[PDB]
């Protein structure tokens, strides 16, 4: 993906985390388990659901077309009609098609960019506390318990 | 002890397109195109269209025989006529500025008849004997019936002159017609006068139409021919009529009541006892999609239409098992 996380660095997803877009799975002595982030899962359920909007009420001025009819000695301006409106829905149809491919691109690539940056704040956090494995997970040095794990998604972590 | 960041995977089968690459399977997604309706012509948030049936538009407002289902039509939403309406000009002929009239139609939601010039109203006018195989009734002879088709009476036609008012609030729609024989025989037999007119004046409408006696192929078994004309009467304003033959001359006109906004349906559904609140000529339509690829033209409160077969957004994220 553009920020390599999702089917990147992080090979794949967990079907076994239904809390959650995004989240985590620890492993300790007491035991393991999915935990969906709620923080960062709404704030992107926020922004999707305001493009979804977005795009729908752009696409609220589109033409409309209206029925009209010509004699037989007015085929020039009936012509001039029907490709007129024809004209107008052939331009509504690709601004509706271009825009949900563009955005559907960015969507994907806002997820992406979502997971890279709970990882790297998860990162940031368990500075030299704990060890890279450079698949999306953590190995602490020293065990570390459920209080422990909770203290990282508390986003409270710290020696301090 | 470990702790690892992840993302959310389920057996969503929804797919979206992209520039880059189609097909990607997501882990959730919204459709936004209609693709269904009905099948029906329904009401207009409860009130019910014109079906023209087998009518034209100008079988209905002239009053074809073969139209007696639309004399008294009440207030529509939208009105539909088929492609091509076996009943229209019973006896052959011209209506003038035919498309403009409908389109006035299009901008109105009822024509309320009225009778302006009483068909007893005729003394020195044979106003009985104006009809036509061309336009059958009950097995005989019988004419456009909000017209009035005069002949000479006791071998003569003297010259006509009549004026009407419009005494109402509304605009109304008058309508009327000249003859135009086969030959000057004819003219003699039904006119008497050899050289006739027809003038019409309003405060903005100046005319005066010469019968064009020829001789032509014949359509509905005549081969003789009407040409119709109509006019909007502003209220206040008056009309005059004068002619020595050939006079189709009106007898019921029609008050137009701009409650606005209506449109002219091409189709060849019947009614299907349904209410919707958008209509497309094929069936109607039902839904929060904010797009609908049923037809172009629609009536009422409707989706954007676009010609799109799939339309979906992407909201999840790559489904990734
Ligand atoms: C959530 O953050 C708190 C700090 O704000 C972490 O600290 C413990 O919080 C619990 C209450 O949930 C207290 O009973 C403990 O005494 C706190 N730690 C100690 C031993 O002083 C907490 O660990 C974080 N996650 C949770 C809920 O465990
Ligand atoms: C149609 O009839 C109306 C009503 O008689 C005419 O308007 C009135 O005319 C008188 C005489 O000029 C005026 O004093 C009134 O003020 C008019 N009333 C209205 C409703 O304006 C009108 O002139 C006639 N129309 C035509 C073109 O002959
Ligand atoms: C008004 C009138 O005289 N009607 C007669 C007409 C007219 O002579 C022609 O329509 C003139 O074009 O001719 C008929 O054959 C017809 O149409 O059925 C008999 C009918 O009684
Ligand atoms: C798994 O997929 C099937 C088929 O789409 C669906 O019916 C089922 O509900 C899904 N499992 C879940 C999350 O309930
Ligand atoms: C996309 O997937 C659909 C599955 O129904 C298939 O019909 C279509 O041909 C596919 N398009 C591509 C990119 O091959
Ligand atoms: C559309 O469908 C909804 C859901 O059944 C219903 O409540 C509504 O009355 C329907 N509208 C019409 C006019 O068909």
């Amino acid at each position: 993906g553009l920020f390599g996380a999702i089917a990147g660095f992080i090979e794949g997803g967990w079907q076994g985390m239904v809390d959650g877009w995004y989240g985590y799975h620890h492993s300790n002595e007491q035991g393991s388990g999915y935990a969906a982030d709620k923080e960062s899962t709404q704030k992107a359920i926020d922004g999707t659901t305001n493009k979804v909007n977005s795009i729908i009420d752009k696409m609220n001025t589109q033409f409309e077309a209206v029925g009209k009819e010509f004699n037989n000695l007015e085929r020039r301006i009936e012509n001039l009609n029907k490709k007129m409106e024809d004209g107008f829905l052939d331009v509504w149809t690709y601004n509706a098609e271009l825009l949900v491919l563009m955005e559907n691109e960015r969507t994907l690539d806002f997820h992406d960019s979502n997971v890279k940056n709970l990882y790297d704040k998860v990162r940031l956090q368990l500075r030299d506390n704990a060890k890279e494995l450079g698949n999306g997970c953590f190995e602490f040095y020293h065990k570390c318990d459920n209080e422990c794990m909770e203290s990282v998604k508390n986003g409270t972590y710290d020696y301090p | 002890d470990q702790i690892c960041i992840g993302y959310h995977a389920n057996n969503s089968t929804e797919q979206v397109d992209t520039i880059m690459e189609k097909n990607v399977t997501v882990t959730h997604a919204q459709d936004i195109l209609e693709k269904t309706h009905n099948g029906k012509l329904c009401d207009l948030n409860g009130v019910k269209p014109l079906i023209l049936r087998d009518c034209s538009v100008a079988g209905w407002l002239l009053g074809n025989p073969m139209c007696d289902e639309f004399l008294n039509v009440p207030e529509w939403s939208y009105i539909v006529e088929k492609d091509n309406p076996v009943n229209g000009l019973c006896y052959p002929e011209n209506f003038n500025d035919y498309e403009e009239l409908k389109h006035l139609l299009s901008s109105t939601n009822h024509f309320e008849k009225i009778r302006i010039i009483p068909r007893s109203s005729w003394s020195n006018h044979d106003a009985s004997s104006g009809v036509s195989s061309a336009c059958p009734y009950n097995g005989r002879s019988s004419f456009f019936r909000n017209v009035v088709w005069l002949i000479k009476k006791n071998n003569a036609y003297p010259t006509i002159k009549r004026s009407y008012n419009n005494t109402n609030q509304e605009d109304l729609l008058i309508l009327w017609g000249i003859h135009h024989p086969n030959d000057a025989a004819e003219q003699t037999k039904l006119y008497q006068n050899p050289t006739t007119y027809v003038s019409v004046g309003t405060s903005t409408l100046n005319q005066r139409s010469v019968p064009e006696i020829a001789t032509r192929p014949k359509v509905n078994g005549q081969s003789g021919r009407m040409e119709f004309f109509w006019t909007i009467l502003k209220p206040n304003d008056a009309i005059n009529f004068e002619s020595n033959g050939n006079f189709i001359a009106p007898e019921y006109a029609y008050k137009i009541v701009k409650k606005g906004g209506s449109a002219i349906m091409k189709s060849g559904l019947e009614y299907g006892n349904c209410n919707t609140k958008c209509q497309t000529p094929m069936g109607a339509i039902n839904s929060s999609m904010p797009f609908h690829n049923i037809h172009p033209l629609t009536i009422g409160e409707c989706p954007k239409y676009v010609k799109s077969g799939r339309l979906v957004l992407a909201t999840g994220l790559r489904n990734v098992p």
